């Protein structure tokens, strides 16, 4: 029950659908957005980087989020295909500036405070 | 009271000055510390008390609605001076 | 139409919060305490959640 | 009483009164509250299934004719269930009014938009998209409007930082302008202001 | 101004002379006058347009 | 008549103290106009007025050549106009500082500066508070 | 009340046709353009010789913030704060402590002018007149960090500016 | 540590790192990549400069408020190096020029300031000194570079003997004369190289490696008396580099043989340049000659830095080289070239 | 030295014909705007001093940052800042070009045009008056003629 209301989706299949297509359509433009760019990165870097992005969400079991996650996906490459975002946006994903941050705990110990 | 520390830099109204090891001195480096000359604890010591023949005196800084909010000083203790907690001027009642 | 979904509510992937702040964070809810130098109580009224205190330092300029 | 107090016009009260009740009569399946501020204003608290219905009659009934969207914006209360709260502000030019249409929804609850009914909504609901993250359904254009292009979370929300997560700079290794996380070099001061004395008894609730 | 020192500031000679001018002053500048609950829209014609505020 | 402009151009070159004058108030200011001299600075500025010109134009100062240091011959600005001065100036006021001058007080400053940025005298901010947390010192002498 | 601006319609007799014919053909209405271009040109010029003129300024002009003193040579602050709570950017750090002689003073008063945005708060809600916005706008800068100003700076431009200050508050007091 | 002087933040930009950095040739080539590394992670920075501020003004960005210093200062002048000195833990010294000036020569530039620069910081008592020299250099090496090189890391270990010097080899960067160099002479039309570039082996190494390899070793306690060599993943030939240039930036590669004797009249010929020369016969000297293996010294390996191949990095190099017709192509277009390793 | 006068007289010849003729690129962001255009007026009329806008950062000289500097737009800026051909100059104008100003601490606010592109002069003010501004170009004026580029080259 729950009393809930679905936004395109009704169970787990149709949501695992749009998200086989979403990625389909990532795919499809990964080398275009590599050539309009004109990235440094190669069309292997970009593909296992969308797998990536996609994996970060594998743990959702509610249609609705998942549905809302695509919308937000779909968004996205739009924004992509339309040449709205810039190199700068598009390279905001793989974090070229930032340095390693340690998960062991000595290091964490050794830094500074925060856990 | 201006004064110089050990490593020859001023010291502020404020006591504070960069310790013999501190790095943050070379931001003085081929230029300048701001220190302000005119000491206000110095300034307000150089001024004489004033000698008022009433047990209660008002006190407003001068110059009126220019001043501070207007206050009420207690001049009982001859032991001591009845100070303005707003400008530092101090009264008495005429002793001895 | 309804699609009766029967999990837990879980929004933390759609809100943009980086893990670092989900995962490690800790939150208190509580009525905060009356202030001891005033005798108001209107200030108990309602409950506060609010995160645990992290490092604070002190720039190099300005201190 | 006279001087420094804002004076009261009763016949507008009795106006709005008596209009509210008129829509609260002539749709009941939706309307679920009517309100008239002291300052003669009036509120219509309706059921989300009755935005499209409603708001479709207050713009074409020969009575109400609120042919004007003045605005739409979305207010956000963490502890209401429903958590956004959508605003309606309609204008009637015909007889000089205005009204107002409250309805709710929470994350994961899509609202039908009503660019049909109007079609300054557009813009409008897109921002309640981007600031809040209230979906509309049938939106022919539904994206970001006011934030940044990637920008992850909804700004106006309550429990988003002030500061964001990440900020800006340009970095001359990579010669390019890049994101890394927030930084402060002085630190935001919260203040505590609210007095812990009661101000206006006439909103005082009850001890629970 | 509205002659009403718990929302407007009282002047500042009464401010540096009568102790409830002074309170207020200090209340206002620090915390400020507390607003009845309520919501409002006020629109007025700017020279762009209606002009709004909820 | 046309005569009597030529007249006024040549009144206004003889009244800046011939042609040499003339010639260096033109390379300095950029203008040539002769006015009431209402007063000289004490830093060797020199300021007129003429309330036949429009709001605006009836007040002008002629800087000096010599500030504290620096030659201002040609490098001039505003921020070297002392407080009366620049009360004066700015239409603030209607009374110079010679008819009504400033009270005097013990710690204003008796030498005025101008602005000091990209230049040795340059303020650098700092923390003007004292250390906060002391740190324990150990003992100079050998435990053991 | 209103008035139309577009609903006048022309006279279609055979005179007004001419003179419409004649304002096509040898462009009266661009000659009548020319004609005020050049009576502007022989107008004087509203330009002022800056830095040798300034503009118009009033006593109730916002500048460079500046830390006023008594007469005695005392400093007026007293450390209350409030400016530093009314300061809608917060600008304004204050970091207080007794003094040598127990007196109420500040240890510590920065203000952000990369911050501030010279609304004149802070200066209203002074009750001892201690921080005042001064005349002075000339201060342009070639570094960020000579924008941060201390205690020691804000006493300097107080004693630097008092001359002026003094009697700019002594014109508008009566107004506030 | 100075309490002052103690790590806090979480390494970003309004972070305090504890190091004070004295960066001699901060407007170089690898001195903004240097300063750039260091006022990331909140650092103090003192950049001595002699030429235009115009010229420094790149480097300002790079650090947060009051956290980059720039200071006046003269290479034949140890008063302002010790005034540059006074409160800096951490020197690095990247002060070097291509090229022969009528005011400095290669000796003075490699030999006496870096002598006069670690003799000052010693005596102000700067903790760590990072000094730079080259893999190949040689007290008799046919190159006076090489050879100046060699003679100031004696002075500079002498004078400093805790000092940590750093050698790497034909360092390649968007800025760099290495890539830069091949990719101009496309505009006489045909390559020279001396035996057809059949007998010179290079190793270059990649800028971002060379940055992080000198952070990192301010930041080793262990590297305090420790000589690196900082080199690439890959050996090729110079043939083969240079035909890999020219495939990169999309430009017809016609290579021709020059004997040494001429080589080294182009470069006499081109040194009367008063302005920065094209080429030198010096810079002839080092081009055609093979990158010395150093198997005993310590590499980036061992800082914890993994070498960048230059075929991952060499389009954001050669890109603005190429016309209008290859400017938009990738980089895995371009099938790497052959490498000579062991 | 014959060579010295002559590299400084070619230097101060050049820094008089740069600091004379300066073309800021028509570029105005918010209310700092108004006052660039109150400064280009007829009272303040900064055309006397040489000074004329153009739209092509080709053809610019100065790059004058009036108002607030946002994410989405900062690549904007720091993309037309670097087609400017060299010698450039920027002038940071107001408070929220300068530190962030009234928008100091906001999730889409850059704090301080500084972070993209290195500043000149920088204008305080909320805005700063027109008077402010042309005081901010004379000074940028009297640092260009500070410079002297065929010296060091000359020393080098
Ligand atoms: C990145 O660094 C570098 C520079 O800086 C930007 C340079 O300028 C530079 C030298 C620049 C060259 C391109 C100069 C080449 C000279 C011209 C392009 C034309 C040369 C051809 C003739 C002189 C013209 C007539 C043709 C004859 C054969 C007759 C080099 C090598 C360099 O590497
Ligand atoms: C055949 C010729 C071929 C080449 C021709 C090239 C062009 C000819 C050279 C142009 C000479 C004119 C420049 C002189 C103008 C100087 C004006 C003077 O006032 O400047 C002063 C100082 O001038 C400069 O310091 C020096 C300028 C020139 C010095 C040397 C130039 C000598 C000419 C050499 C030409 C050789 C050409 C070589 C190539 C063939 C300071 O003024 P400034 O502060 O700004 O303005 C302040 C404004 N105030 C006063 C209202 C406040
Ligand atoms: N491929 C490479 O880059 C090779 C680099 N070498 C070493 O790496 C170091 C830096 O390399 P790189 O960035 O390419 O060199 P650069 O030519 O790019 O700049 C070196 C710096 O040294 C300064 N400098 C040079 N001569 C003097 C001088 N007589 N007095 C004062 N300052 C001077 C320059 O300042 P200014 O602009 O004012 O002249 C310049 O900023 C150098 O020590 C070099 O020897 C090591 C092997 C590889
Ligand atoms: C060219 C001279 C005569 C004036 C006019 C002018 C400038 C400088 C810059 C601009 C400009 O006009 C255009 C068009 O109108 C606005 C209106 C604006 O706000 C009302 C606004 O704010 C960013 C920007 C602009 C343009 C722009 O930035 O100097
Ligand atoms: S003028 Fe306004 S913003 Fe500036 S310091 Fe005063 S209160 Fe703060
Ligand atoms: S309001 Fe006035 S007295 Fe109070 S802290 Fe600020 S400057 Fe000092
Ligand atoms: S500094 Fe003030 S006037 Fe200028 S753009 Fe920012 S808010 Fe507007
Ligand atoms: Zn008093």
């Amino acid at each position: 029950g729950t009393s809930v209301k679905p936004i395109f989706s009704r169970d787990m299949n149709e949501a695992k659908r749009r998200v086989r297509e979403l990625y389909r359509a990532w795919y499809r433009e990964v080398p275009n957005t590599v050539h309009l760019f004109q990235l440094d990165i190669s069309v292997k870097q970009g593909r296992d980087k969308v797998r990536e992005m996609f994996m970060k969400n594998a743990h959702v079991t509610d249609p609705r989020v998942v549905d809302l996650l695509v919308i937000k996906g779909k968004m996205e490459l739009e924004e992509t295909i339309n040449v709205w975002k810039q190199r700068t946006h598009i390279m905001r994903f793989f974090h070229e500036t930032e340095a390693p941050r340690p998960t062991d705990f000595l290091s964490k110990f050794y830094v500074g405070h925060d856990p | 009271g201006v004064r110089t520390s050990p490593t020859g830099e001023k010291v502020t109204h404020t006591g504070q000055a960069y310790d013999d090891g501190d790095y943050r001195r070379v931001r003085f480096s081929d230029r300048q510390k701001e220190v302000n000359e005119n000491f206000a604890i110095d300034l307000i010591a150089e001024q004489p008390v004033s000698e008022v023949g009433s047990r209660v005196i008002s006190c407003d800084g001068g110059g009126g609605a220019l001043g501070h909010p207007r206050v009420y000083i207690n001049l009982d203790k001859e032991t001591k001076t009845g100070t303005c907690g707003y400008c530092g001027l101090q009264f008495r009642q005429p002793h001895h | 139409q309804l699609i009766a979904v029967d999990e837990k509510l879980d929004i933390t992937t759609l809100t943009g919060v980086p893990e670092e702040h989900i995962k490690t964070r800790k939150v208190r809810i509580f009525v905060p305490a009356r202030n001891n130098m005033q005798s108001g109580v209107n200030n108990t009224k309602k409950w506060k959640m609010e995160f645990d205190t992290r490092e604070r330092w002190e720039n190099p300029l300005m201190g | 009483t006279r001087p420094t107090i804002r004076p009261r016009n009763d016949v507008v009260h009795k106006q709005l009164s008596a209009f509210g009740q008129y829509v609260a009569e002539i749709l009941p399946k939706y309307v679920q509250q009517v309100q008239v501020s002291c300052f003669n204003e009036l509120e219509i608290f309706i059921h989300p299934d009755g935005v499209i219905p409603v708001l479709t009659f207050l713009r074409d009934h020969t009575n109400a004719q609120f042919k004007s969207l003045a605005d739409l914006t979305a207010v956000d209360v963490p502890t209401r269930q429903n958590r956004f709260e959508i605003v309606y502000n309609l204008l009637s030019l015909r007889f000089n009014s205005r009204i107002r249409v409250k309805t709710y929804t929470d994350e994961l609850t899509p609202i039908e938009s009503s660019v049909t009914v109007y079609k300054a909504a557009n813009w409008y609901e897109r921002e309640i998209w981007d600031m809040f993250g209230v979906f509309f359904a049938n939106h022919p254009d539904l994206r970001r409007i006011l934030t940044d292009y990637g920008f992850e979370g909804h700004p106006f929300r309550k429990d988003f930082p002030l500061s964001g997560y990440v900020e800006l700079r340009y970095d001359d290794e990579v010669k390019r302008v890049v994101a890394e996380p927030v930084e402060l070099a002085q630190e935001f001061r919260k203040f505590d202001l609210n007095s812990p004395w009661e101000a206006f008894p006439a909103y005082r609730q009850p001890p629970e | 101004k509205v002659d009403d020192a718990k929302v407007s500031p009282p002047k500042r000679a009464e401010m540096k002379t009568s102790m409830e001018s002074l309170i207020h002053h200090f209340k206002l500048y620090t915390e400020g006058y507390q607003v009845p609950p309520g919501a409002t829209y006020t629109a007025i014609e700017a020279p762009k347009g209606e002009f709004g505020v909820y | 008549e046309l005569v009597q402009v030529l007249r006024r151009g040549l009144q206004q070159v003889s009244g800046h103290g011939g042609l040499r004058g003339y010639l260096r108030v033109l390379f300095r200011a950029n203008d040539v106009r002769v006015g009431t001299l209402v007063g000289e600075d004490k830093y060797g500025n020199k300021y007129y007025e003429d309330n036949k010109q429009f709001f605006g134009r009836h007040r002008w100062v002629i800087y000096t050549t010599e500030m504290n240091g620096r030659d201002t011959f040609w490098d001039v600005d505003g921020s070297m106009v002392p407080p009366e001065w620049h009360r004066w100036l700015h239409c603030m006021t209607d009374d110079p500082p010679t008819t009504k001058p400033p009270t005097a007080r013990k710690y204003i400053w008796t030498n005025h500066k101008f602005n000091v940025s990209g230049t040795p005298q340059q303020y650098v901010p700092y923390s003007t508070t004292r250390k906060k947390i002391q740190e324990w010192v150990p003992p100079s002498t050998p435990y053991k | 009340t209103y008035k139309f601006v577009n609903m006048r319609e022309p006279s279609m007799d055979m005179k007004s046709v001419t003179d419409r014919a004649a304002q096509t053909l040898l462009w009266t209405e661009l000659v009548r353009g020319l004609g005020m271009t050049l009576s502007y040109l022989f107008r004087e010029p509203a330009t002022i010789n800056y830095p040798f003129e300034k503009g118009p300024l009033s006593p109730r002009f916002r500048g460079e913030h500046a830390l006023r003193r008594y007469p005695s040579g005392e400093e007026r602050c007293i450390a209350c704060k409030l400016c530093e709570a009314v300061c809608p950017a917060q600008a304004i750090t204050i970091e207080a402590e007794p003094r040598a002689d127990g007196s109420r003073r500040t240890t510590r008063y920065d203000i952000d002018m990369t911050k501030c945005i010279y609304c004149g708060f802070c200066q209203e809600a002074c009750p001892v007149d201690a921080i005042v916005e001064g005349p002075n706008f000339e201060f342009s800068t070639e570094t960020h960090e000579e924008l941060l100003y201390n205690k020691e700076k804000l006493l300097n431009n107080g004693d630097k500016w008092e001359a002026e200050i003094a009697a700019n508050i002594q014109a508008d007091y009566l107004y506030r | 540590l100075h309490h002052a002087l103690i790590p806090h933040g979480k390494g970003g930009r309004s972070s305090v790192s504890g190091i004070v950095a004295t960066v001699f040739g901060a407007t170089g080539f690898l001195g903004r990549y240097v300063v750039n590394h260091l006022g990331r992670m909140g650092s103090q920075v003192i950049v001595p400069y002699r030429c235009e501020p115009y010229d420094t003004m790149h480097l300002r960005p790079m650090g947060d408020l009051g956290q980059i210093i720039f200071m006046e200062w003269n290479g034949k002048d140890k008063d302002s190096i010790r005034k540059v000195v006074e409160h800096s833990n951490v020197v690095i010294n990247l002060v070097g020029r291509e090229w022969e000036t009528k005011n400095f020569d290669f000796e003075d530039v490699f030999v006496k300031i870096p002598h006069a620069i670690a003799q000052v910081s010693k005596e102000a008592g700067v903790e760590k000194l990072i000094h730079i020299s080259h893999l190949n250099a040689d007290i008799k090496s046919p190159s006076r570079y090489l050879r100046s090189k060699a003679v100031g890391e004696k002075e500079v270990r002498a004078a400093f003997p805790e000092a940590t010097i750093i050698k790497p080899s034909d360092i390649f960067g968007r800025e760099d004369r290495f890539l830069n160099y091949f990719a101009s002479m496309r505009w006489f039309g045909g390559v020279p190289l001396i035996s057809l570039g059949k007998e010179t082996v290079k190793q270059p190494v990649y800028i971002v490696d060379v940055s992080k390899g000198i952070i990192n070793a301010i930041k080793d306690p262990d590297a305090k008396g420790k000589t690196f060599a900082f080199v690439g993943p890959n050996r090729y030939l110079l043939f083969d580099l240079v035909q890999y240039i020219f495939a990169v930036a999309y430009r017809p590669f016609l290579p021709y043989p020059l004997p040494h004797f001429a080589y080294r009249w182009v470069g006499r010929l081109f040194e009367v340049s008063p302005f920065e020369p094209w080429t030198t016969r010096d810079k002839v000297e080092r081009v055609h000659m093979s990158d010395m293996t150093l198997p005993h010294l310590p590499g980036l390996e061992d800082l914890g830095i993994q070498a960048t191949p230059l075929e991952l990095k060499a389009i954001e190099v050669l890109r603005r080289h190429r016309t209008y017709r290859w400017l938009t192509s990738e980089m895995e277009d371009v099938k790497p070239a052959k490498t000579v390793n062991i | 030295s014959r060579g010295e006068y002559v590299v400084a007289k070619l230097d101060d010849l050049v820094n008089w014909a740069r600091r004379s003729s300066l073309w800021p690129m028509t570029f105005g962001l918010a209310c700092c705007a108004v006052e660039m255009m109150h400064m280009a007026a007829p009272r303040y009329d900064m055309d006397r001093f040489g000074v004329v806008f153009r739209a092509s950062p080709r053809q610019s000289d100065v790059m004058i940052v009036a108002g607030t500097l946002t994410n989405k737009m900062a690549p904007a800026l720091r993309k037309v800042y670097d087609q400017m051909p060299e010698p450039r100059y920027v002038v940071s104008m107001g408070s929220c070009a300068n530190g962030g100003g009234y928008y100091h601490y906001s999730y889409s606010v850059v704090r301080g045009c500084d972070r993209i592109v290195p500043v000149d002069i920088y204008v305080p003010g909320c805005p700063p008056t027109a008077e402010a501004l042309l005081y901010g170009i004379l000074q940028l004026q009297r640092k260009i003629k500070r410079e002297k580029r065929l010296r060091i080259w000359y020393r080098r």
